[PDB]
């Protein structure tokens, strides 16, 4: 439920701020049914944190499976950071090719037209229609890769609901395999010849792959300090506000 | 219960971007098409499987 | 249910929480989103510091250059009736919009428009891409050079009596030097005559072998009377270093056009650093569908 | 930087794709190793 | 030079810069140091969240326990004249400071001092190291138990007529259970008699073989009359969980002490989780130099 | 946690020193390798 935000926010900005389209349909589908599945199917193999045979039976009317405390995390805090990282990589790709952030607001009408073969950028160059479309597609590819990068820290902060990573431990071999495969698939979809023809995903330059790293570390640190006050402070604000 | 929750935020975000698409200028065909896109976009294909 | 979860009067709750909870949550999200905004802004400022103002870091997506045209035809079709005047208005409005930038009133004084050779010439380098010698100077391009398509004599530009014009233009690229083909034994048929090294040739033809006969006399107008672009207007130094810069233009009159029939005309530029693409139908060449139905 | 500055408009995407594939492959292998390490 | 670099009146400079520079630099350092302070404070708050309030994370540097004493002797020497009263004042003030904490007035009511066996007994576990059952309860230790060194009869405690006392004390350690040596054939000579499993024995002697003769009768006073510490006062739960806790004490009277001669007396505790160190002369044992010069 | 909780006051400094020395040694070697790599 965390990756839904960095998947819907781009269209909301496409209609509101009038910027070119950041994320494509063929990228959302490749994430939802590809990358996300293996790491999430692996989360099931996780061991206990405390003695489960000690607590009383759950209540059916009050304790649920999906409560608002979860929505506040996935839709409210982690997914938001994921969206910021995706938009960051986006603006970087468009700024390095000639389209600065000040000139992107208000361009969709001419950025989409199929018959305007002269679109001036921030430096005065004239871009044909297919040329600007290739850049938009390369932005979809890097946005999808940014999503994978942030899913790393999301799978790690989702491994433990309360306990710390330095306590439980990374003894789950399936989760490790999920991260490795999740990265190999993204690299394969971008670098294989004939992918920019079949699926419309162009190769990335090596400096772009590092635009989502800081957001991922931040997600890890935020959730780590989150899962700390809950331990030291039982019954406080952090508990009745963020404990799934 | 989970399905209920999900469908709630999807129809809330759609009704909100419809009123917004009317305060900015878009025609009714675009505002209606936008609503349908936002709702369907809030559905997770693999969580049930 | 319906009523209680909305407002109960014992715990003084609205929607589920009390007065102090909505405040704790609102304050938390205000601080959280504020930090998020500040971080995004800082990471965007370092980006403004990374790039240069006089040159795009990557110039591989725009090469070779395209070939655009006025008028603005949708689906690459120019269809209009010689009787109904409200048929070619959308075209003339565009043609006029393009030529309206070459008015002599705009090009006046020593700066930043200097007088250049009335006959095609070689390149001109105004230094490097720096701010040392201020705003560079660009060559002047007069309207009158285009003979029968200038909007100065026949405002309509030809659409009035079944003789249309098409002003072709080469896409502006920073630091791009046009290189024409040499006089060696290998050269297209057309290009042999009037080889002026300093001119980049543009030549239109028919897409299909049949249409050849149905297309009449393609009369090109340009600098010096040649069917090309003079190399002296290059290279382009970019907006920041060369504001008030005019790119050459080439007029094409499709005289003697068969009536009531769709004609597919493909125009193509030739040169070394010019390459076409089977996917982009505007890279180096362009297609136009003309049908003067009357 | 002169007429023959043609390099300013070229990028070796071929070599980049070759390396990116070598890397993807290695990561895939390592993954398999970790997955099957213990069932032998 | 001397005058100009101090104040010139053309550029309106003081010490070298103008008015606006000192402000730019002062503002920069204020913001910089402010960020530095905020970062250091945040990294210290996460540290306050890491550790526990009822238990030190590392307890390897304090084991086994030491053996301190009152009085407070500098260089481990107790030298005083039996005539001049202003000679043993610094000692009595300390002895008194230590015993002043065992006043009966302080130990009153059911909490948190419960009455314990008047004779040595076994350990007592008041649960785990949690806050569930509130403040734990500690056993009462009466002053009078120490017979001739209590400051209740002879305030001076003995220093008045050439018979001093030494109140020995075992260093308080959280969760430390004292373990005495068992009755097996291997045990020191001294310890054989009066083996009360529940008592940790303390026995003093002479450092050198010669001094033996010059040392008189070592008379130990303690709980039950034994020369040790009762196991019932353990373990210690820490200040937070056991405020108002009293540790056992053992009085030692060095009767029949030779006059005008420095005597080296070494006291030593015995037990399983007790180990001495050749570097720390206070780990388990202690040394005292006594010289009653009169 | 009971009388025989003696482990709560012990630390294996020996093993720690052994490992810390193995590591220091490795780092020293690697350094030499980098330094002389090129003069052969
Ligand atoms: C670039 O130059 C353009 C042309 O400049 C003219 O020719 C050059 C060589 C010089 O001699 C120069 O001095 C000339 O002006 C210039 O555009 C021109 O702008 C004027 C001023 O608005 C226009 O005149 C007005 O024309 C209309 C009717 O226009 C008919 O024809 C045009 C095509 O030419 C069609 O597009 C229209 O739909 C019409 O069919 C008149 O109604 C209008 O009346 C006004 O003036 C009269 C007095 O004369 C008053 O009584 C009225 O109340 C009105 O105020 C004007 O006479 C002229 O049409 C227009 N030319 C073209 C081809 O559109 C352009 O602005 C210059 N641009 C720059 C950036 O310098
Ligand atoms: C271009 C811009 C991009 C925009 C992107 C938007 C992305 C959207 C992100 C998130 C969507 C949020 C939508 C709301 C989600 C609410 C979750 C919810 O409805 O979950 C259902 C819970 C049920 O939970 P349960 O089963 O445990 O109950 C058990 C009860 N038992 C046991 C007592 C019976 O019901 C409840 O929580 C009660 C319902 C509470 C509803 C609160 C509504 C608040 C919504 C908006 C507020 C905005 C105000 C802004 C102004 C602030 C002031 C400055
Ligand atoms: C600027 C860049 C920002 C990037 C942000 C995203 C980062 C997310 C990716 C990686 C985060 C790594 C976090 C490291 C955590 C280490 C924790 C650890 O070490 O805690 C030690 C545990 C505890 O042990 P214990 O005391 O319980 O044992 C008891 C044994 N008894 C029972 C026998 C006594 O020990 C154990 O877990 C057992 C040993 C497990 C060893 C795990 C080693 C593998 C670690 C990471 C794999 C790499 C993933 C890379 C993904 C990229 C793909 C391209
Ligand atoms: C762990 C459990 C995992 C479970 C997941 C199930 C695994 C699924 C495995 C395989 C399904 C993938 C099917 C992909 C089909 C791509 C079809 C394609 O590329 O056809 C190309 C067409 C050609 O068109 P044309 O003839 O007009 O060209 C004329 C060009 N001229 C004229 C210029 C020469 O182009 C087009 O249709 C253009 C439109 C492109 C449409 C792309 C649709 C792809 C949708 C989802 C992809 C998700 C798969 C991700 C892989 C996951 C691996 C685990
Ligand atoms: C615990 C979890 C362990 C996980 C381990 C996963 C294994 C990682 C596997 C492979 C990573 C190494 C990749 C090396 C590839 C170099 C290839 C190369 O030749 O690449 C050159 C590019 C420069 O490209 P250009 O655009 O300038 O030229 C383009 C010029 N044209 C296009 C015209 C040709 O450079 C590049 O791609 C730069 C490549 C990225 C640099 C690696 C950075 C490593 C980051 C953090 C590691 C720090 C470890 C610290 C150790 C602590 C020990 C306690
Ligand atoms: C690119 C993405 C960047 C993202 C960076 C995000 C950084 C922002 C992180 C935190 C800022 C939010 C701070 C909000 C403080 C005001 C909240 C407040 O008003 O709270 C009131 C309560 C005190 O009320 P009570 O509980 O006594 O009353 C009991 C009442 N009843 C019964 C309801 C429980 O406050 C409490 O409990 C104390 C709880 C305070 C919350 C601690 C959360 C700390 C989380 C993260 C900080 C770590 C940042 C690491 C970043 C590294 C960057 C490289
Ligand atoms: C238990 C132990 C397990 C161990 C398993 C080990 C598995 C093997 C490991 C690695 C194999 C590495 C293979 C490297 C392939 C290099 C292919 C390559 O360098 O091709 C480059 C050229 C295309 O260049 P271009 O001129 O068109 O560039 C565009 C130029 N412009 C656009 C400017 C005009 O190729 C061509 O022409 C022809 C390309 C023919 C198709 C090659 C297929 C390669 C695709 C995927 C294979 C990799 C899978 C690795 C595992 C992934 C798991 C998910
Ligand atoms: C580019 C520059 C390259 C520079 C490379 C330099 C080479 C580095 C050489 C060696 C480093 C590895 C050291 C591993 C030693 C493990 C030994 C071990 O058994 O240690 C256990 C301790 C846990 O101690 P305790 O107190 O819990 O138990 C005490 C229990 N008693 C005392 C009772 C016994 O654990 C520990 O010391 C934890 C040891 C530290 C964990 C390593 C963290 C690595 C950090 C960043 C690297 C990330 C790379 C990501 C890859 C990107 C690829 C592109
Ligand atoms: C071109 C290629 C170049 C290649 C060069 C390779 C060089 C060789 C590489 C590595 C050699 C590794 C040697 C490992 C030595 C292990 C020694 C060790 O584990 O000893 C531990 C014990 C002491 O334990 P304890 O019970 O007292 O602990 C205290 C217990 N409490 C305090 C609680 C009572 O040792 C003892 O008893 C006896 C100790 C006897 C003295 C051993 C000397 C070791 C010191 C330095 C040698 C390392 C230099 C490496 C390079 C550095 C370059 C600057
Ligand atoms: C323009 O095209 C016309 C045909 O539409 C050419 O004139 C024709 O010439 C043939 C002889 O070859 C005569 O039989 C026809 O009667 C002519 N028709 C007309 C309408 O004149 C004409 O030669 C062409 N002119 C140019 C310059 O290409
Ligand atoms: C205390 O020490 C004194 C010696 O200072 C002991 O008394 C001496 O005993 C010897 C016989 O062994 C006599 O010759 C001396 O005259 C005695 N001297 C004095 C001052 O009495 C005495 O026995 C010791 N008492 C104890 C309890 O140890
Ligand atoms: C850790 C968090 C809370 C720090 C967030 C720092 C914020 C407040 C900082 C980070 C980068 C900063 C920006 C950096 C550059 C500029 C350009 C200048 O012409 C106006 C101020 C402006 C726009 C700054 C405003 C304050 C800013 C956004
Ligand atoms: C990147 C920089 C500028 C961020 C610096 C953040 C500073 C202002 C933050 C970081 C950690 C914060 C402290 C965290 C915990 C506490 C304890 C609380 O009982 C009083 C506030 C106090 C003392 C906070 C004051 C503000 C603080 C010091
Ligand atoms: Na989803």
């Amino acid at each position: 439920l965390t990756s839904n935000i960095p998947e819907i926010t781009p269209f909301l900005v496409f209609i509101i701020g009038n910027v070119p389209l950041p994320l494509g349909t063929v990228t959302i589908l490749c994430i939802d049914l590809g990358t996300d599945m293996v790491p999430a199917i692996s989360l099931a193999y996780e061991q206990a944190e405390s003695d489960i045979m000690k607590r009383q039976p759950r209540n059916p009317k009050t304790d649920k499976l999906v409560n608002e405390r979860l929505i506040s995390m996935a839709y409210g805090q982690i997914g938001m950071i994921q969206a910021l990282g995706g938009f960051f990589s986006y603006f970087v790709i468009l700024a390095e090719n000639g389209f600065l952030p000040m000139d992107l607001i208000g361009k969709r009408v001419r950025w989409d037209d199929r018959w305007i073969s002269d679109v001036e950028d921030s430096f005065g160059q004239q871009w044909t229609y297919e040329q600007r479309k290739i850049v938009e597609f390369t932005c979809h590819t890097s946005f999808f890769i940014s999503i994978v990068v942030v899913q790393w820290a999301d799978l790690i902060i989702c491994k433990t609901r309360r306990n710390s990573i330095f306590q439980q431990g990374m003894k789950n071999k399936i989760l490790i395999f999920g991260l490795f495969e999740e990265t190999a698939l993204a690299a394969f979809l971008s670098y294989c010849p004939g992918t920019d023809v079949a699926l419309r995903m162009y190769p990335l330059k090596p400096s772009w792959w590092f635009c989502a790293f800081p957001y991922s570390l931040i997600i890890f640190l935020y959730d780590e300090m989150r899962r700390f006050i809950i331990r030291r402070s039982p019954g406080g604000w952090v508990e009745q506000e963020t404990y799934y | 219960h989970f399905i209920h929750i999900i469908t709630g935020v999807a129809v809330f975000l759609g009704v909100s971007f419809f009123i917004l698409s009317l305060i900015l200028g878009y025609s009714w065909l675009e505002a209606v098409i936008f609503l349908i896109g936002i709702i369907v976009a809030n559905v997770p294909e693999g969580l049930l499987a | 249910g319906w009523k209680k979860f909305l407002w109960d009067s014992e715990k003084k709750e609205f929607l589920g929480r009390t007065g102090s909870s909505w405040f704790k949550i609102f304050l938390f999200y205000l601080i959280f989103y504020g930090c998020l905004a500040g971080i995004f802004i800082g990471t965007i400022q370092v980006l403004l510091l990374t790039l240069s103002d006089f040159e795009p870091k990557y110039q591989d997506r725009v090469a070779p250059p395209g070939l655009s045209h006025a008028p603005y035809a949708i689906k690459t079709e120019i269809s209009f009736s010689i009787s109904n005047p409200k048929s070619y208005e959308s075209f003339v409005k565009s043609m006029h919009k393009l030529m309206d930038l070459y008015n002599e009133s705009s090009q006046a004084g020593n700066s930043p428009f200097e007088d250049c050779s009335d006959t095609p010439a070689d390149y001109i380098k105004r230094g490097d891409l720096d701010d040392s010698q201020g705003q560079k100077k660009a060559c002047r391009f007069s309207r009158m050079w285009l003979k029968n398509c200038s909007g100065l004599d026949d405002t309509t530009y030809g659409y009035a009596e079944g003789k249309p014009c098409v002003v072709a233009k080469l896409n502006r690229i920073i630091g791009f030097y046009p290189k024409p083909l040499k006089n060696t034994t290998d050269l297209p048929e057309e290009l042999q005559a009037n080889y002026n090294q300093y001119v980049l040739p543009l030549r239109c033809a028919a897409k299909r072998e049949e249409d050849r006969e149905k297309i009449g006399s393609i009369e090109y107008f340009g600098l010096g009377g040649y069917a090309g672009f003079p190399l002296q207007y290059y290279p382009y130094y970019g907006k920041r270093l060369q504001k008030k810069y005019l790119q050459p233009l080439l007029a094409i009159q499709f005289t003697n056009l068969t009536q009531n029939m769709e004609l597919r005309i493909e125009c193509k530029v030739y040169g070394e650093n010019i390459d076409y693409s089977e996917k982009d139908r505007f890279r180096g060449r362009f297609e136009v569908k003309i049908e003067v139905k009357s | 930087e002169g007429p023959d500055n043609d390099e300013r408009f070229t990028y070796d995407y071929y070599r980049l794709r070759v390396v990116g594939l070598i890397v993807a492959a290695v990561l895939c292998v390592i993954g398999i190793i970790i997955l099957l390490a213990g069932k032998c």
